């Protein structure tokens, strides 16, 4: 669970002077940020924390510096596991930067399932939109369900390399075929 | 080719003997340009060795590779010693202690400043011939500094190293 | 009049105990698997060989099946040489038996007494070493020895988890600089966290206080 | 003058471990003590230092530890060119002990280079406190100069082992008879 006992080492919440302890700090931070965001199936996240935060949710003791969780956050990133949105998955980092999207799975890899949830039944040729290999009832042992659209989308799009499968825009939406 | 079975004991080192020179060995010295050199610690040089070159020719115990490891003189293997460094560091080695634990004064002095990680960096990020692997690096610097070779600069962040070029022996 | 009414004991003796070990061997022998994935079965089968005086990771050898009790002592071993590294930031170079035993090893359920001599196996490689803290076994990846002080300030942590700059004063009569002084120390070396959040006084943090299981 | 370079050394301000390099560094740790006192004039120092720090002040990086002064002071202490004190000379190593004097030349290498000033002055007998020879029309181009008078107590004090000059008491405290 989210309870990795380290979420409850006080230390933990405040960036430690140490160089090589600093870092193990982080990575650790990023380590279970992660996991939450698995099991619990959440999603995407803040600078608060999906009610809760992971940086303090933990009022029941204490909570990380925001000006840490940053540098976590990037450090985060910079590994690419966690993804930077605002309500559409990109940046420019500021209007363009509030919530997270989060990687158990990579993405060259998180469509894989995705693709591989058409090649495991062939339905492949065929039209589908997102809000369907979502919410609808491919809510399988498939742990993208429930994702959302908005980020799905993300998650397809490396469904083409130079050989791909394809989207059905719109200057308003999108949905696809494989 | 041949598992953990043989049948009369001291081959089977003496030979497991020449398998580890040879995988220490073939760690290395490939380069064009020869100046280079390896000095690693025990220990290391241990789960490497196993967990490289022999998960199913038959796994070895540490005694084993350490009895190994003593026998290369002996055997004619001449590249590679082993050797106790001050009473503490136990490695096999490609040169004499010193010339290495100098090269690395020499180079810390040239970046001084340094922290353990930098230290690294310029020892591993950029490849050009370095064999050194954390441990040996980490069990070295400290000799420098016991040994007053190393100037330390011990603060809450880390340890930061400097060439004792002040205060010689 | 008495020389040989005992020294005849010994010739038959030797084989008494010739006998127990071939014997040893045997129950060994058989239970080829009972021994291969069982720690307390361990444990047993050798409390035995330990009181004849007889290296039962050797029996492991009279006939090859059982080459692989030992294969697990040196896997587990293994374990420990990388257990060690992948941590030598979170910690130190410092690690609980505990950690070690109810953490690191329940991937591969090996226990306590395993654990145990495989850390013992090692002294070969000449490089950890063991020392505890109120009686709780650590292993030690660094090359150097925490203080004749610093065990202290990590022995004094032991009850709720953070030596303090006061709680030394205070448990220890340790005076109040000769304390801040070699506690931060103890932070450069990278031994035990830091803590602000709780305080005026700052905290120091033992890795270990959050493996207590 | 007073930054001499190896002032400005990181590694000049950790305890350097080394038996033998623990030393020489605190040797040279000293005649910066020493010197800084002498060019830049000054009588006594602290321990936390004299507002500016020859060891703490250091603010283009970070300072010097207590216990490690306490045992540069104590070495310096031995080789004779500080001397402790509360108000007070004599010691008690807590409340006694808490300001050192410096010492460009020995403690006595001061009592002689006084009586020079009767070598000079055709003033060998009279009876002068103080207040006098230290400050005022005292100040000459003899640096015993504004020395503050308790020192001077003690710089005196082996006069009266040699030549024997004696000094005037009151409640025990000066002037002199050279």
């Amino acid at each position: 669970s989210a309870l990795p006992p380290v979420y409850s080492f006080p230390p933990l919440y405040t960036r430690q002077p140490n160089s090589l302890t600093r870092r193990q700090q982080i990575s650790t931070w990023i380590d279970i940020i992660s996991q939450y965001c698995k099991t619990k199936k959440i999603w995407y996240m803040s600078v608060d924390g999906t009610s809760k935060n992971l940086f303090n949710n933990e009022d029941i003791q204490r909570s990380v510096s925001q000006v840490f969780i940053d540098e976590i956050w990037s450090q985060m990133t910079k590994e690419g596991k966690c993804l930077p949105i605002d309500q559409s998955g990109r940046r420019s980092s500021n209007t363009t930067t509030t919530r997270y999207f989060i990687l158990w799975k990579s993405l060259d890899s998180w469509a894989s399932l995705i693709l591989q949830w058409f090649e495991d039944s062939g339905k492949l040729n065929q039209v589908i939109t997102l809000y369907e290999l979502s919410e609808g009832d491919e809510t399988v042992n498939w742990e993208f369900h429930r994702m959302p659209e908005s980020l799905l989308y993300y998650c397809l799009k490396p469904l083409c390399d130079r050989n791909r499968a394809t989207m059905l825009k719109d200057e308003n939406d999108k949905v696809i075929a494989i | 080719l041949d598992r953990e079975k043989f049948l009369n004991k001291e081959l089977f080192l003496d030979e497991i003997a020449r398998e580890i020179y040879e995988f220490t060995l073939s760690e290395f010295k490939d380069l064009n340009s020869d100046t280079n050199y390896m000095i690693i610690t025990l220990v290391d040089l241990y789960a490497m060795y196993n967990k490289s070159m022999r998960i199913g020719t038959g796994l070895i115990s540490p005694m084993e590779m350490r009895e190994a490891c003593e026998r290369f003189e002996h055997l004619g293997l001449n590249e590679l010693k082993l050797v106790k460094v001050n009473k503490r560091i136990l490695c096999v080695t490609s040169e004499k202690f010193d010339v290495v634990k100098e090269k690395l004064v020499d180079l810390i002095g040239d970046n001084p400043g340094s922290d353990l990680l930098r230290l690294t960096q310029i020892l591993s990020s950029n490849n050009s011939k370095s064999n050194w692997t954390l441990g040996i690096l980490m069990e070295v610097l400290q000799n420098c500094v016991d040994e007053g070779d190393l100037l330390i600069d011990k603060q809450l962040s880390g340890i930061y190293y400097y060439k004792n070029s002040y205060w010689p022996s | 009049v008495n020389k040989t009414i005992l020294e005849k004991q010994s010739v038959e003796l030797r084989d008494q105990l010739m006998v127990f070990q071939e014997r040893l061997v045997e129950f060994a022998k058989k239970h080829n698997s009972e021994l291969q994935a069982s720690p307390e079965f361990r444990s047993k089968f050798m409390h035995m060989c330990s009181s004849i005086g007889i290296d039962p990771l050797s029996l492991f050898d009279r006939d090859k099946h059982l080459f692989t009790v030992n294969d697990f002592y040196y896997e587990v071993c293994l374990k420990v040489i990388e257990i060690c590294r992948q941590t030598k930031d979170m910690n130190g170079g410092v690690i609980s038996f505990q950690e070690l035993e109810k953490v690191h090893f329940r991937k591969l359920n090996v226990g306590l007494d395993d654990l145990e001599k495989s850390i013992d196996m090692l002294k070969s490689l000449e490089c950890f070493e063991i020392f505890q803290i109120r009686g709780k076994k650590f292993l030690r990846s660094v090359p150097n020895e925490l203080t004749s002080d610093q065990t202290k300030i990590l022995e004094i942590c032991s009850i709720l988890g953070y030596s303090s700059i006061s709680l030394l004063k205070a448990n220890l009569g340790w005076e109040a600089v000769r304390s801040k002084s070699a506690l931060d120390e103890m932070v450069a070396n990278g031994l035990l966290w830091i803590d602000y959040q709780g305080g005026a006084e700052a905290l120091y943090w033992d890795p270990s206080w959050i493996t207590r299981q």
